[PDB]
């Protein structure tokens, strides 16, 4: 459990800072493409846990095409890992195809739930 | 810790009873019994095992009964309540000169003699440990070490001094052959007999273990084949994704 | 409603054994947990046979153990099976915990299962010590007295509680008899709490090595996983046969085989191999009561382990720094066990204290910060606009 | 029988996972196959590939802790050997 | 090569359990005898069978 | 949990009893009741009625079996009191 | 949904204990079953606490209870409560079976309950007989010999099974050790089958004294029937305490408090009171195996009662004379036990056959004809043409 709004804040802090971002972005992408989920044909959004109710709320708003593609990717990953194999460099997710299709819904749901729970337990102090 | 009293490890010797497909050399246990009883009689107790396991592996039918008749075992009192003396049975336990324990500590000029029925596993190492302890001690302590008056030395044994009287002189065993009168033969005999007494099931244990490992290896290979068989229809199924038509 | 599922007695088995939707990505690590359960019940049944053929009185306790060793058909096999089964039971418990921790199975869906397992461990180490006490050798009752002196460190009262627990200032028939009775009884609580553990498991399901949802595909446990359990238990039984027949008394230590005589302790006294890291965590901290409470904190830190890992992605397969530090942790654990095996002198004390420090620092600090770094790196690397 | 608590996964027919369409499977009986068609290729190539993949995270901590243990052992052995009467007294202070 | 003679033997179920158990019993008996014989003949002299003749004059 | 098999009853709300309509019940909040005032009289009357509805079912069988046991015992005194010397022969032969 | 029904353990507790739509016409007879369950639980607990300070040795068994009486604090309490609780358990068990029989609780929806109950009855026949054989008193050895030699009449196998039971070729240490082990263990089997019994009952529910459907009005178990169970168990505890504290030599027989010595013994040897009904019947037909087979018949007649009678109206409350014949049967049961208490002689020996004949005849021939007659009388009375 860790709020995605804090992640977005740190990300925007890093992205507009020249020297630190220039130092940390090549190691960042090198870590991403050495992680290994790229080979299994997985997008990043398919990996983050989908159990606590806020993630379920985010999932329920996805257009049907994305949900179908996600289900296929999960099934194919399960089948591929069952045989301990890896399909060759044809199903491999390309470098720029790992775009987050699920971040905006997560951020909107985070903001809505956070302000709901903040204003629910509120005081009338000036 | 400090190796001075930690005890240097004895090298792994080669025995007749250290291996996967072996038995006790119980053609010498009939000799180990004699070597034990001739010298260690009034030295230790060993009083833990019975004579029902001493028949068929070290003595055949009769000498065990001769030994039973040889000694008195303090029978039940008669109708007058007076004590008596009786021959021993074939289901009794190996006796000892001490009544129960009192006569031991009085004559040892020091400590008590540990029960040899379990000394084989009572120390680290094992079969070779007792051999090294009874062989490696010199007749003279290392230079600069003045032992307490009346105590001997043993570098292998952690402690560097024992109340053991070094009764290991040769030339007075001579069963019926030329085998005795050298320390190695009697040392091997005593260590094999002590190992047998500590575990009088080695042959049966190894036979049952061989049968068990054979049957479990067969069962394991069988399970391998069947698991690879009935999972073949699920480890090969292929999925094809056709995107649906764009209409909710 | 066929006969299998309509009948309630057969329906209970159907929901558990005959049909249960496990995922299809299960590795060879969950049948290890099933193997844990089966070796547990094997230990229970051989314990029942022992209790059938065992006497606990001091005048006959060693007599009873040597009689079951020697003067009964298939007797020594029972003792060897007990020893090897206990050793394998703790080894497989450690493997189960490692699998649970590495794959992120302590997360929100089965937190309750995690605490149930933690308390199972907390009381099964106790019952293992209690069974170790029942031997009544030259080191078993010795360690029992050690543990009684340890428990005597309760603040504000030192004598009444220890006298009540230990049956007076001496040891007699009631003390050893009650110790044997409680070593007999606690595994029944183990069985009941394991029943609760399986109930929670069946309610909440099972996780996957991929650390992702498993509801997409499922297969029945019977006819697919029953034979995997069969092959893994056949392998376990082959290994157990190898260690029970060819070399039975190797995992244990050559100290228990002495008749009851708490007069002169043997030169080499060490705890059983499944307790060395905790002996190390006790020895490191230079305080008695604080040492006991830090042992208990080391045992119970798994309770506070959840809601401390703020890594968004479940598991540790796709994260490299976290699994590197996890391997550092497990090797630190084995190093702690090894250093606890040896004696206490310079410079072992310094590196043992360092090991305990990095252990607790690992748990309380490093996983949160490295997980936060992992999440922020995940966010920054993908987004290039 | 009252319904149980709300859980994401349930029984057959109500897994709770997202509704999906367009997925097609293709199974075939184990009887019409070779049960060990590729055991050697697996156990050689895939085993070596997995070992190489995991060869970047396991051996380093083992090696560093092995060095630590060996260095401690060397220090212990050197301390109690021709130094215990002059070096061991100035370390136990 | 699997003729009808062998094909017919793969249909009985009610009676096959008893004969299969009897075959298992026979197999375990002969296997025990064979293992005992091999353990006997892998070690001569050490065993107690021939020490009777060794001590015999 | 999972649905069960065939049953003649359920849980609260869907027990499965016959459909009925037109029944009204009441209650008087037992706090404001002062429940028992004639408990001894109520017990006396209830015991009287319960005994009145079950005269014979307890008196008759016990009486007949007491008579049977009495017959057996009195035959015993005709035999087993300084008298067996002249009747045990005809009993046993 | 409330959290009480959310948590799995709490949900099970609520649905099985707190909330249960029990019928609204329940008398004390139904609370008698819960009272018996509580008696069984307290019996297990007090037995466990008794065995903790107990020795399983043959010569240290009577000495063990002697040491409990004379040395341990409140030693008499445990054994007195154990014995009197066993006797009360058996009496309340007979009451429970009679209540089930009279109210027509053996109908179609409860045949499984009847079967599991009669299985519990079968095992309960011996689970305390062997416990009494454990004590090794002055008729305990005789009871052990009777039970071990009843089975010797089986053709082609008469010695192997009795040798297995004897742990040899006679009665020695293995006999008493096995007796204690099984008397300890098999109550856990009782626990298993009573969990099964309660599971089946909770699946199907209880019954009504009226004999009509009880699916009209129900009240929850908590705060309504808990009080009835509480008052019943309070009354039971009061009477049990008064007997155990004031009249110890009332339920049990003063025969077992003498060391086992087949040298001098009186002729007043008779089993415990609850054996007499199933003991007088054994002495009627004069053969060896005939006694065993007629015990089998006398324990199977309780099983044949379902689908035997032809009473379409459940129960006996609203039948003119069937309750009278049931009372005849219960008084015949009592008289058969009492006449079994007396030794064999004329006319009691002659009374044995007729008593057994009536006992079996009610089960076999009386119920169907009386049920058919009652049904036809109802049909002729209700209609006029
Ligand atoms: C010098 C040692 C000799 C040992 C001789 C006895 C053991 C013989 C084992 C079989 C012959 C060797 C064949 C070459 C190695 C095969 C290893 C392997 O991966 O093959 C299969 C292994 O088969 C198993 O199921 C093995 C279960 C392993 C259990 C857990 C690991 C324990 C250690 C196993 C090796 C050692 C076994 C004996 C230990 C004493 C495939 O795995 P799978 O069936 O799970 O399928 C997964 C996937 O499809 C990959 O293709
Ligand atoms: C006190 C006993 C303790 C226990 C005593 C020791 C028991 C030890 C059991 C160990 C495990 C044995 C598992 C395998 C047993 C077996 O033979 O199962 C096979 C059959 C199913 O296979 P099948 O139908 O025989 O296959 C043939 C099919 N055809 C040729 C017609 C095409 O399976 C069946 O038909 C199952 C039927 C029911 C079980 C029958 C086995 C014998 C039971 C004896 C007792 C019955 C009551
Ligand atoms: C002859 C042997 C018959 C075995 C029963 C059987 O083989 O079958 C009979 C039925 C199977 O009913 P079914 O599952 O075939 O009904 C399928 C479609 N609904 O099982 C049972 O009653 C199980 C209960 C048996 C109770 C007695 C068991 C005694 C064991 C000793
Ligand atoms: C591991 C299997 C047992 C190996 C063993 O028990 O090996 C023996 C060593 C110590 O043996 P030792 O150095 O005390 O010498 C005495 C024997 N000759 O135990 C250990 O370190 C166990 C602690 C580290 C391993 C377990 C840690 C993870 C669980
Ligand atoms: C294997 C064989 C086992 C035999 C077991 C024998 C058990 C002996 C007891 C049997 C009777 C008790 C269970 C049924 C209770 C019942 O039915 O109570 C319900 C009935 C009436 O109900 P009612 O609705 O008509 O009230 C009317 C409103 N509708 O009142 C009674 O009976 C009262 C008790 C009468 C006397 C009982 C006789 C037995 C006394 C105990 C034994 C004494 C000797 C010792
Ligand atoms: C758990 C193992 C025991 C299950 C028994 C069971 O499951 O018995 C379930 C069936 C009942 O079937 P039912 O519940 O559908 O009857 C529901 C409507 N009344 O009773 C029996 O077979 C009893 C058969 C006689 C006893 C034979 C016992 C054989 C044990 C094997
Ligand atoms: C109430 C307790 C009854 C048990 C009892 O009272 O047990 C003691 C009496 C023994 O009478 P006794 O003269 O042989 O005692 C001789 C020594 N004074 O058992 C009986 O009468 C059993 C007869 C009634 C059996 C009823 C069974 C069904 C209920
Ligand atoms: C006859 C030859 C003997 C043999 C084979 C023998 C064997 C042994 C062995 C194996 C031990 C224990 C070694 C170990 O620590 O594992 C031992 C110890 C001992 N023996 Fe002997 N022994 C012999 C003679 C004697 C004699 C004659 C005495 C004196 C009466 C004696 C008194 C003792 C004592 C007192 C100990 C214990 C020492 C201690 O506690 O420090 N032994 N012996
Ligand atoms: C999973 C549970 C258990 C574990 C881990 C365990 C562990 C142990 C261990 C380590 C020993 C020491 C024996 C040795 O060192 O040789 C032991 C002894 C013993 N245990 Fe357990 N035990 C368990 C359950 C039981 C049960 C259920 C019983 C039931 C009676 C039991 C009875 C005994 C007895 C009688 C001994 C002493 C016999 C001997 O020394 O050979 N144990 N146990
Ligand atoms: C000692 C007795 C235990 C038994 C018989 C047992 C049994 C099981 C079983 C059957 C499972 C389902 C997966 C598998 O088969 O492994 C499981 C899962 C699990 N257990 Fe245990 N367990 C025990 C102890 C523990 C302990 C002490 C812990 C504490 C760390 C624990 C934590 C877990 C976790 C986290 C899972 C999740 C695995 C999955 O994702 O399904 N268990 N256990
Ligand atoms: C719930 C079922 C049980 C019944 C009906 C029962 C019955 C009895 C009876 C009647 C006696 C004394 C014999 C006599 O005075 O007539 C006895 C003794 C005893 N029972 Fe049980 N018992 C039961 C369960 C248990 C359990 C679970 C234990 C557990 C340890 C136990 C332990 C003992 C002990 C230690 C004694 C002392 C005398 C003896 O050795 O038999 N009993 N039991
Ligand atoms: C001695 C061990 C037993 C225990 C602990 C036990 C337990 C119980 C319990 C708790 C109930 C619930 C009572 C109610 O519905 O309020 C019950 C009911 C019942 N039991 Fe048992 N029981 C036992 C023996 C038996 C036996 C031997 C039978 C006969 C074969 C039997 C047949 C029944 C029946 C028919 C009911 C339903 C009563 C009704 O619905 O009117 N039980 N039992
Ligand atoms: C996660 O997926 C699952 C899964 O869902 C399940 C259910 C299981 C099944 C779980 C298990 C097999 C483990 C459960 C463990 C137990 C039930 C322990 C049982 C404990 C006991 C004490 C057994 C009780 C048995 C007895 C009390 C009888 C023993 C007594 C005897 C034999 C008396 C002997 C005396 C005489 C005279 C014969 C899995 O293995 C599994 O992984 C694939
Ligand atoms: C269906 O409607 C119901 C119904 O719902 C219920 C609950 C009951 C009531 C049922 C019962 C009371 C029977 C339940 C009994 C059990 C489940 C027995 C289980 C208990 C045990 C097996 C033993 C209990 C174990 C302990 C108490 C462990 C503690 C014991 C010891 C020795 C440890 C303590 C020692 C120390 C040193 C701390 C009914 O009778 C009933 O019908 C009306």
């Amino acid at each position: 459990p860790q709020s995605f709004t804090s992640i977005a804040r740190i990300g925007d802090y890093i992205l507009k800072s020249p020297v630190l971002s220039k130092l940390c972005v090549p190691v960042a992408n090198q870590f991403i493409n050495l992680a290994g989920y790229k080979k299994l044909g997985l997008k990043f959004d398919d990996l983050i846990a989908e159990e606590n109710p806020i993630m379920q709320t985010a999932l329920r708003r996805l257009p049907e095409d994305e949900s179908y593609a996600r289900a296929y990717r999960i099934i194919r990953a399960h089948q591929t890992e069952l045989t301990h194999h890896l399909l060759p460099r044809n199903e491999w997710i390309k470098a720029q195809e790992d775009v987050p299709y699920l971040l905006p819904y997560i951020l909107e749901a985070e903001a809505a739930a956070k302000e709901k729970d903040e204003l629910d337990n509120i005081e009338v102090s000036k | 810790m400090t190796a001075a009293e930690h005890g240097l490890h004895a090298p792994a010797y080669a025995w007749s009873h250290n291996g996967p497909f072996e038995t006790f050399d119980h053609a010498s246990i009939r000799r180990g019994y004699q070597v034990y009883r001739e010298v260690c009689a009034a030295c230790h107790s060993l009083d833990r095992v019975a004579w029902r396991t001493l028949v068929g592996v070290s003595h055949t039918n009769e000498e065990v009964r001769n030994m039973a008749e040889e000694f008195e075992y303090d029978d039940e009192p008669d109708e007058q309540g007076n004590p008596k003396k009786r021959p021993g049975k074939l289901s009794d336990y190996i006796p000892g000169p001490y009544p129960n324990e009192q006569a031991a500590r009085a004559a040892n000029q020091g400590a008590l003699p540990p029960d040899l029925s379990l000394i084989v596993k009572a120390r680290h190492g094992g079969c070779d440990y007792i051999f090294s302890l009874l062989t490696g001690y010199p007749d003279e302590p290392p230079a600069g070490v003045a032992l307490p008056p009346g105590s001997n030395y043993n570098p292998y044994f952690p402690g560097g001094s024992i109340a053991m009287a070094r009764v290991l002189f040769d030339d007075m065993v001579e069963y019926e052959d030329g085998t005795p009168a050298t320390t190695s033969q009697m040392a091997k005999d005593v260590t094999t007999f002590l190992n047998w007494c500590a575990e009088p099931e080695h042959d049966e244990r190894k036979r049952l273990g061989l049968k068990t490992v054979i049957i479990l290896s067969s069962l394991y290979l069988l399970s391998i084949w069947v698991k690879k068989f009935k999972w073949a229809g699920i480890k090969t199924r292929k999925f094809v994704f056709n995107p649906p038509k764009p209409r909710k | 409603m066929a006969f299998r599922k309509s009948n309630v007695y057969l329906s209970l088995v159907n929901s558990y054994i005959i049909d249960s939707p496990q995922p299809s990505s299960i590795n060879y690590w969950w049948n290890m947990g099933s193997l844990l359960g089966l070796c547990l019940v094997i230990q229970i049944v051989t314990g029942i046979f022992m209790a059938m053929h065992y006497s606990s009185n001091i005048e006959l306790a060693f007599s009873s153990v040597e009689h079951i060793m020697r003067d009964v058909h298939n007797g020594y096999i029972l003792r060897y099976l007990h020893a090897n089964g206990a050793s394998f039971f703790f080894m497989v418990m450690f493997m189960h915990m490692a699998k649970g921790l590495y794959y992120g199975s302590y997360r929100s869906p089965r937190v309750t299962l995690w605490n149930v397992g933690v308390i199972i461990f907390i009381l099964t180490i106790a019952t293992a010590f209690l069974g170790y006490c029942c031997v009544y050798g030259q080191m078993s009752h010795w360690g029992a007295t050690v543990i009684t002196n340890l428990f005597s460190a309760i603040p504000f009262v030192g004598n009444d509680i220890v006298s009540w627990l230990w049956g007076g200032f001496s040891v007699s028939n009631p003390t050893i008899q009650r110790f044997f009775a409680l070593h007999y009884l606690v595994p029944f609580i183990i069985a009941a709490m394991v029943i609760m553990h399986l109930m929670a498991l069946h309610i909440h399901g099972s996780s996957n090595p991929l650390g992702i949802t498993g509801n997409l595909d499922r297969i029945p446990m019977h006819s697919y996983f029953i034979f995997k359990d069969l092959v893994t238990v056949f392998l376990f039984m082959l290994i157990l046969a190898l260690f029970v027949f060819y070399s039975p008394n190797t995992l244990g230590h050559p100290d228990n085989y002495i008749p009851g005589n708490p007069l002169v302790t043997p030169a080499s006294i060490v705890p059983e191999w499944y307790l060395l890291p905790f002996y190390a965590i006790l020895r490191s901290i230079p305080d008695k009561l604080l040492g006991v409470i830090t042992m208990f904190a080391a045992i119970l830190v798994l309770l506070v382990l959840p809601f401390t890992d703020r890594s968004v992605v479940r598991g540790n397969t796709f994260k490299v720094l976290s699994k590197f530090f996890f391997f550092i942790f497990v090797f630190n654990f084995v190093l702690l066990g090894q250093i606890g095996a040896c004696h206490v002198e310079v410079p072992y004390v310094l590196m043992g204290q360092i090991a305990t420090f990095i252990y607790f620092a690992y748990f309380l600090i490093i996983v949160p910060v490295i997980s936060t770094i992992e999440n922020v790196l995940f966010y920054i690397g993908r987004v290039n606009k | 029988g009252p319904p149980s608590g709300k859980t994401y996964m349930g029984w057959w027919g109500h897994m709770g996972g997202p509704k999906q369409k367009g997925i097609t499977s293709y199974a075939v009986s184990p009887y019409a196959q070779k049960p060990l068609q590729g055991i050697f290729h697996n156990a050689v190539f895939n085993s070596f590939r997995r070992f190489k993949s995991q060869f970047l995270y396991v051996l380093i901590p083992a090696g560093i802790y092995w060095y630590w243990w060996k260095n401690g052992n060397e220090y212990n052995e050197f301390l109690y050997s021709k130094a215990g009467r002059e070096e061991l007294e100035r370390v136990n202070v | 090569s699997f003729s009808s003679l062998y094909k017919t033997f793969f249909k009985r179920n009610a009676v096959f359990v008893g004969t299969i158990f009897a075959g298992a019993f026979v197999f375990q008996t002969v296997f025990d005898t064979a293992i005992t014989s091999w353990y006997e003949n892998h070690n001569k002299g050490k065993l107690w069978k021939d020490v009777k003749a060794r001590i015999a004059a």
